[PDB]
RNA sequence: AAAAAUAACAACAAGAUCCAGCAGCAACGACACCGAACUAC
């Protein structure tokens, strides 16, 4: 909560792209244009909603 | 003393049984409460004052028909009330459960189906064990002692009956009816009243209908009391009297020290 | 409780998108999202398809949508 | 929480479809539906088997219902 | 948990071997000496302590009624 | 807990050489050292911290009997 | 979470090289940042944000106690 | 209305009937009378249950009227 | 009104016979009915104790007795 | 006067048949369909004729959604 | 009706002897009845209270009383 | 029955639809607004048409206060 | 009828925290908001609706006295 | 910090301890909740406005004789409630007990009788332990936190009277009244305080009427504080102030981590 | 039939012993292993041909201190291999544990301090049970059953001890000890002997010096065969003999079906 | 958000630091991890 929240947040007023990987192995680019407490929103060519559980790690393009 | 002493005769038919003597060996046998089961006749027949004995009272449940059960109970004093419902077809419509109650204590006398009969008696069986494991583990809750004159036609180990190797492929003693009798006595928390002051072996209280099985003692332990872990330290002794037999089966006589009241 | 969902799922129906949803496991079913709930999601197809909630890993629409 | 996954289920199982019930390891089931629960489904391709819903993948009914 | 406890309840009074087959597909044989809301218990020479968010089927190995 | 914790602290107050089976097929040995209701520790060289949601089993070396 | 929140605390202060090791096998390397419900911030020259329902272990290295 | 014919047919076939009270607890018995207010239930003894104090009343085979 | 419960409570009050109430609560007094009204009842015990009829389940008589 | 709500909203449960739960005070969870209600009294049918007082349940709670007339 | 009530709580009030008025939860209030009224009694003890009729179930004088 | 109380504060919490939570004797909570109300009866909404008795409440609290009339 | 009226309309003007203890047995406060002869409006940062078929009884934190 | 503080003053006749001036005694030392046993006198004599410490409630139960028993309680503050009696004939007939309730604690004053006297006074002090005994057993499943701050008259251990063989004979010693004592302790789950706080010896509370008894310092523990292991947590400590002896007991004083309230 | 007669036994002294006659006693008595705790002697002491049986092997640990204890232990057959130790500092010190293994079953000669000299000893007697139970444990885990025939000086329940009233604070029978005894025989699992072949009460086995509580039967029950659960199903027959009294205790022959060999 | 129901608690001053040891596992779940999505163990 006092973090996943504001890191999700700061992540998306910056419009860095975030690279997600998932828990099977691939990695999804793009900008979280908006986050919800199960899925995040990540669009940069195509829309996409990955879900939460299946979010293995999130790592940001840039320091922020 | 506070003794009290419960007897359970299964009759295979009062009338034989009253032809043979059970009801002046009962009158003359000291006891509180007798749980002589499988009358095979209706409550009007039961009625007739040649069974009904003196300073006894007399309460029976039968099937729609005579013949198809029945089970009946005796008492020393009045109960405070007597039920004669389980709630579940196979022991409603067999009339198989009739239970007194005495001060926070509940006798009932229980019989199983015997199954011998062909197949549909065994799946008859085996839907009331099914249903019977349900009744016990939903009968946890309350905090009466419950003492169950059960004539379950089934042997729990070894000891309780002969030449088990012979006997793992009749009726009454195959796998599952083990582990259900088992369960009873074993996950539900109940225990065996005779098994409990004796446990030694060759104390049978069946044998088949061929003289040959009681001379070689080759019978079964078809009769139990069985006892909520509260009375489970109030066993004071347990006996079963083979020669005074006056059906297949053999009285199972238990006496505790627990005093009974209205 | 969640608040993007439920509209992002809806508009995925209305609309009839050809819905391309990745499983955790790694393989791909395309279809139309027919209805949605709390732990499954319809997927239109020769035979619908009940897709459980906890084994879908992403959900792309053929075309990109706006929310309401 | 389950306006959709009660309904469907006890359609298929009511009706007898042959279901196929995709696991997320990628094994893919067959039989019966005989009994679901909140947490648990039963089959009987050959015996009684429970599968349990957190390993379930999708179900795809042999027979569009 | 109306199908999961009566289900399990008749596994273990019975002592019917089990094989519960694990998500990785792995499978565990043995009977069902105890269950929980989280963790069965397996007893095939060691009494080994299986989760039920890490089971993925069990299947009896003979036939089973309810 | 009525069956999980009566396990895991029986293990611990005796110290029994467990073995853990994860989900994902790796095999992890040592003695539980302080478990939780999310997480278990090891008691090897290196005190490895499990988490309970990716533990798939949990085989003891030797048969130990529930209090 | 009796002893997870004051271990990882204290590996949080003391700065401990910890290594994660995740469900799928991938292994990651850094300090802990911070922690929260379903959350752990990596920091190592790098920033990541490992979810907790996908990570498997946590090997601290440095034999470290609460 | 309907619990004074269904209390005369209970009592005029002497069915088995199984009252539920507030409490909780069961009573079976046999109806032998009822009033505005009591209802003496016979079984062993013969005890006079109060209207407002029952809950149900369920006759131990089907009965209509 | 009351053509049943007076013929009853009068009768055990009479003869004196020990009963047992049963309270809503679900316990159990013990004693004779000494005097009973409308509203309440008073059991002959040694406490002299008062039981209010809303309150009473059921009077289980220590003895069979006849009704008039 | 005293049954302008109860009345109408107990008759569309029995013509419609629908799946009720009748609780009582108690807490207990009862079940059937309402098949004749009187002033004081509610015979539920289930598998067996059952009779439910009215100052004994604590809610009906019909298992579909039913609309008033 | 009622014709008894009265003159017991008139009397119990009158030699102010200390009652026991048990209630249906099973809990007990003790104190002497200042005055006894319909759908009411008013209680006196150390923070008298005011108990409803409906929700009391009996009333032990304690200590012998006569009507 | 000539009371002066609850009726308009009944019919305010109907108009005004303020989620209500009505606690039993029993001790249950349920939650939800108020349909339409009689002497003996309160239809609560909350996914389903429940008629809560009047006798088997205990006590009615709003999640906001309300004016009276 | 006698001194349920005056009771209740002295503690609603003097404005008496007063504990509502309730039939189950549970503890209720606040200030008497209002009174009617089957419902009590009880305030306490919320107005709760309080039936008179279910107040055991009513215990005021403060001495009153009688009209 | 939070702290409360308990006194036991058995002063045997209220008239006696304030012809000695246990009165100014009492008000300087500062105390919540005062329990003074034996008043020998009616509440009548008690609403004495000389007996009421300023700042302090007066409650007593006087016995059907004055001389014959008779309890007394103060508090600081108003308690939610104040009761007396038990159903028994030697504690209702004698007001020997008195309980009040504030909030989360109940706090009751009792008083045993000698038995010293004759023999009937011993065989009523059989009953009203054994039906003391019987009540507390009743009490023990209840939420109130009950805390007995009363005079027994029997002395537990050993270590609570030196020379015991001697003792054996004498009363508050005999085997039956420390079984007794030690039931009402141990298989019902209750502790005292004093004892908890401290396991020290050679400390007592009541002496003998000779002068040289109390020289050498020949005295029993007779008060106790028979507390629920609930609150036994929060004892803090407890003193026996033999300096003043003022009367046949001491001023067993208790102070515990718990605070009360209205 | 495999009848394995273990005779546990306190001699208080082999000097009393002998005195008494407790050899011919013993040796006339069929039996596979004799267990004899408190020797009081060291071990050149018992290499005496005097103590020595035809048949019977020769096996003892001797304390530290001769007088402060010592155990002994003969058996039929050589024994795989003897165990003269414990592990703890009181045992090693005060030599009282000595094993003997066979063919898996395992007999010890336990001896708990008795505790009744002073507070040191009864200090001593609370650390070596707070260790024991460590002991027992540990051993919970491997495979062999174990037969602990010692004189652990700590009675269990009131069938052990009559008037418990007046006992209630003797040594060998407070809270503590009752616990540790209760948990050892229950939460570890270590079935008695004799409560599971003889449920009755009156079987005593210590007797104070005074013959009044002899001639009285005022006894104590401190002699045990503590078996493993494993080994529980093997009793048959265990009855204390009063009459051939060697010493403060009775011997406590204990027969069953197990059959020990090298 | 509700035990398809405690034949009934002489009664809750009151719940919203090492196995005296297996006639022995065709072999340990193949060893503590070896960083753009593809539908039978």
């Amino acid at each position: 909560h006092s973090l996943q929240d504001p890191y999700l947040n700061t992540l998306r007023k910056e419009r860095v792209p975030v690279s997600i990987y998932l828990v099977n192995g691939i990695k999804l680019q793009g900008q979280i244009e908006s986050f919800d407490q199960f899925v995040i929103l990540l669009k940069n060519t195509v829309s996409q909603m990955v879900y939460k559980h299946a979010i293995s790690t999130v790592v940001p393009s840039r320091p922020v | 003393g506070p003794a009290m002493r419960i007897i359970s005769v299964n009759v295979n038919g009062i009338q034989a049984a009253a032809e043979r003597g059970l009801l002046s060996w009962l009158q003359a046998q000291n006891a509180d409460v007798i749980c002589l089961q499988d009358t095979r006749a209706s409550a009007f027949d039961l009625d007739d004052p040649s069974f009904q004995l003196d300073g006894y009272f007399l309460y029976a449940c039968d099937a729609e028909l005579p013949e198809q059960g029945g089970v009946a109970l005796y008492s020393r004093l009045q109960p405070k009330a007597v039920i004669s419902g389980l709630g579940f077809e196979t022991a409603d419509r067999y009339g198989r459960y009739l239970q007194a109650d005495f001060d926070k204590v509940s006798i009932a006398t229980l019989l199983l189906p015997s199954g011998q009969s062909g197949d549909e008696s065994l799946n008859q069986k085996f839907k009331f064990m099914d249903d019977f494991t349900h009744y016990l583990s939903k009968q946890r809750r309350k905090r009466r002692e419950y003492i169950y004159c059960g004539s379950l036609y089934v042997a729990h180990q070894k000891m309780d009956v002969k030449n088990w190797r012979e006997c793992q492929q009749m009726p009454g003693f195959l796998a599952p009816e083990r582990a259900w009798l088992d369960e009873v006595f074993g996950n539900l928390g109940y225990a065996d009243a005779l098994r409990e002051v004796s446990r030694e072996g060759d104390q049978f209280s069946w044998w088949p209908d061929s003289e040959q099985a009681e001379m070689l003692n080759l019978g079964w332990r078809f009769d139990y009391q069985v006892l909520t872990p509260g009375l489970r330290r109030f066993v004071r002794n347990a006996k079963l009297p083979r020669q005074p037999r006056f059906s297949q089966h053999a009285p199972l006589i238990v006496d505790y020290d627990w005093q009974l009241s209205i």
